[PDB]
């Protein structure tokens, strides 16, 4: 809706944004997936030391 | 902006005072006291001479000679004010191209910059295009021919008319600069045609500047409202604007074309 | 809707009404009364010195001779009447366009609804080349094609259309200083070279509104009946449209040169 | 089918038979009783006068003008047939063009006709390439270009050829129209120039027709048949078969635009 | 390889040959007089290289050839790249435009000096009867001007047409597209060398004329 | 370097010497060589600097036409550059290219050519000149020389008014597209209309030179 000038400002507005969008999720969810890591060497550190069956199941 | 008619029309102007006019101006000066003295003698000298000896008229025709020599010099030699008639021509131009036809007021413009102004619409909207083609990267190349078209038009139009108004001006300075040698042509008969020619030709030329910058004024002004109305917004239809561009172009370069020859034929018609 | 024509030749209209026409009409309102005293008390002036000094010859020489000078100036003057030959001028043009040789019944028209119907084609094929974002400069070319065509035929007719009637109300303009001219035998040559110019143009004004009004409502018919369906050949129709554009072109190339030269042809 | 030239054949037959032939027609048809009553009736008035006080010779100078005015005069308004002459130009071009140069023969058929098959073959090819254009999205718009050049060679040959037939053939009807009042002409010594004048058009205009039914249709065959050779196979190089497009049609252009000068220059040679 | 302008003469060749001449004769010496003036005169007249034999026709060939293959690599390259290879195909309509339009004048221009001057000499006997009579002297008059004419024509772009299209086929020949020749410059050259030839024989008709007119006749 | 009116500049040099001087010369002895020479020579000195009024080192015709020539066509190769940089959405770049490809080739070539024909014309009427000399020696044949110093005259005079003008207009061409720049600071679309109007506007003068030239020659007498 509105003048063609204000149809190709959000055009290109939403093409820009779209990209960075794109960028910074990709980011934010491999610093989360680094944290994941961590928290499965974690689970492993416990697993050395569980003593009854209880435990380990 | 769009400045080219300006820069060039007095880059000509330049140039074809430097050499025609100044080199006309200098030579009429540096002989005019050695030609005001040499005649002055002359005609005491043949006074003398026809009153003792030599075969005379003595009060009707050597006194009418005379005067006819004297104010065809005198004639000529108002020559030596040739900047007034460059800057007469350089004004002729603007002065009736400005509001003669057009029926608008004027702050006081002149040719090369009304054609550089409708030059500068035409190439602004061309821009536009071209930006509209930036815009769509694939299926934007249409913009693109939109265009190309525009500014052909536009230019071609702008092209024709200062070309022909360069030619008028080139052809006038050559023909002030040349016409004491025309206007000497005067005193014997057989050379009587040499002046004929060239006050022909300079009648042609005139008529092809007045003509040129009338019409031209009053067509690329059209031409410049209609392209300065023109918009690739979603309510006008494109290809009537650009089909109303070329019309308006093709509708100027025809009409202008017929021009020269109008000039020519009016200049051989009356009988000089 | 389309409006360019009848915009541009109503402005035309205005310039060389206020700049041509009403000059005229002003020089030769403001010389009228003086002119006309002017001459009758040199007529009697006249009258009276030849019966009272050089010899001449009363019953035939005078009173033919003043008849001579009277008719010449009373039509000379007579162009005063400006406006009537000017809107005499707006009046021919749509008269004969509208139905002489179209059979149907202002000129700033035809070509304008012939040149819409072309394009609106161009227009059509370019809304194809929309839709088609890629493989779509092709419908791109083909509306350039039908612009430039449409645009240079109806470009020419009206610009000599345009020629026709300005040079028309020039002549007009500056007729009476030539009917003047008949009075002295030396300027005979003046009233002869305008007589011709007028019959030039008003021959090239009848050829180009009737046969241009022809042909341009035949390419307008040919581009209203052109389609972008299934059903019809694109490369059939965008020749047809370049053939009929370039021959109706070169027709009309060929009329300014004929008016010349009936004029020419015609003694004058 | 491909049917353009007839149409616009007959279109333009029919406005010319409505507007030049059948007013010509009309004119004649409501002039030929009273002027032939008002001819005899002062034939027959001179004839007493001249025997009954004007100057005369009798026997030789009256029977001889007589007659003149009235051979002359029978021409003229003999002219009022035009239907038959109109017919005769419109049957005269595909006579001609059918079987004259050909050589192989053609049952029965038209002229134009001829120009519309060597069209419709050049703008076969067109569309061919116009359809390779659509098989490539991108990478065809070249194809494209290609259609384009084709299109415009064939269209440009094709118009240009055709519309100074039509100018011939215009030219011819409207003559043919006007032909008896400068039959007419040739009654009165001072209007002698016009009879010759028209004469000379007619010369003019005949020939031109005829250089251009013949040349024309022999480089439209040959361009047609070269156009219904080229193909977009793998065999063919696109670069020479649209280089010989463009090379046949702007040689057949050219040579067409030279005929005219010789047309008008051949009748100017002709005394007339 | 490139065959239009020796087919298109022999096809005009022959088309006179059965209408004119042979309705005339029922002439040959002077029809091969002309058909084989053309190329003696192209061949070797102003080249300076002594070409071992051809023709006219066979030259305006082997030039256009030459233009026509720069078109086809162009259209090549256009075809190499997918998108962003219309600009080679761009290329390729220049090269074709300019060698279509320089080839189609100057053959045009001889097609026409060998139609007119066939015609001519079919029509001759008529005009050299013109001479019996006193009043039918300006017939053989204005026949010998358009000859002198013709004639004129035919020499001129035989000479000049073969020299410029000579040098637009080698220059056309060392075109490349690799990377060591600017393309710009190239295909600049090819239109300047390509205009600069049209309008140098959109000269030569008037000329022609010209000194046809200037002799007396 | 672009040099391309050079070359063949000397082609036709060489040429028409071989085949009209050197004829010429060859049959007589059996001093045109000098006045063929002279011919050449006249070209470059107009050119340089009679109305170029920039006072140019030394140079010939060619050379001036061909640095010119080779600014806009150097501004066409970076047009090029630029459409190959953006692989879709660059042919505009082309487009932009090919205009001034054009109008560079097309005021380059009009100029050049009148100039060839000037020179071709000169060189042909200098070896015919013998003949229509002694063409003085009877009456009749009068006129024959009168009609070859007309066309002298003419020749003449084109190739000074081509010479003058035409080096005036292309070097004003040529400074004009040497400034032309695709950056971010300079309207594309002015620049290339700048150079459209220039192309065409020198080329309109220079179709009007050949008819004032004879004109001249024929409003002298001769």
């Amino acid at each position: 809706n509105g003048s063609v000038a204000d149809m190709r400002r959000s055009i290109e507005e939403r093409s820009r944004t779209a990209a960075a969008t794109d960028k910074a999720v990709g980011l934010r969810a491999y610093e989360g997936a680094q944290q994941r890591l961590a928290q499965i060497e974690g689970l492993m550190d416990e697993i050395s030391r569980t003593q009854d069956q209880k435990a380990i199941e | 902006a769009f400045e080219l008619f300006t820069p060039l029309f007095n880059k000509i102007d330049q140039t074809t005072a430097t050499y025609v006019t100044d080199i006309s101006s200098r030579a009429i000066a540096a002989i005019t006291p050695v030609v005001s003295v040499g005649l002055t003698l002359g005609f005491i000298t043949y006074g003398w001479l026809i009153i003792r000896g030599a075969v005379e008229m003595p009060v009707a025709e050597f006194l009418n000679r005379c005067l006819r020599i004297g104010i065809i010099v005198s004639i000529a030699l108002a020559g030596g004010l040739y900047q007034g008639e460059i800057a007469n021509a350089i004004t002729t131009v603007p002065d009736e191209l400005a509001s003669a036809l057009l029926g608008n007021p004027t702050q006081g413009a002149s040719a090369a910059a009304l054609v550089d102004q409708s030059a500068q619409q035409g190439f602004d909207r061309a821009s536009e295009a071209f930006e509209e083609a930036g815009f769509f990267s694939s299926d934007g190349l249409l913009y693109g021919l939109f265009g190309i078209i525009i500014l052909l038009a536009t230019g071609l139009l702008a092209a024709i008319g200062g070309a022909f108004l360069l030619l008028a001006k080139i052809a006038l300075a050559l023909l002030a600069g040349l016409g004491p040698l025309f206007i000497l042509a005067l005193i014997w008969q057989p050379t009587h045609r040499f002046f004929d020619q060239w006050a022909q030709q300079v009648l042609n030329y005139g008529l092809l500047i007045v003509l040129f910058a009338a019409v031209f004024g009053l067509l690329m002004q059209i031409f410049g409202s209609y392209m300065a109305d023109l918009r690739f917004d979603g309510a006008q239809n494109v290809a009537y604007a650009i089909g109303g561009s070329v019309i308006l172009s093709i509708v100027s370069i025809v009409l202008l074309m017929q021009l020269p020859s109008i000039a020519s034929g009016l200049a051989g018609g009356i009988g000089l």
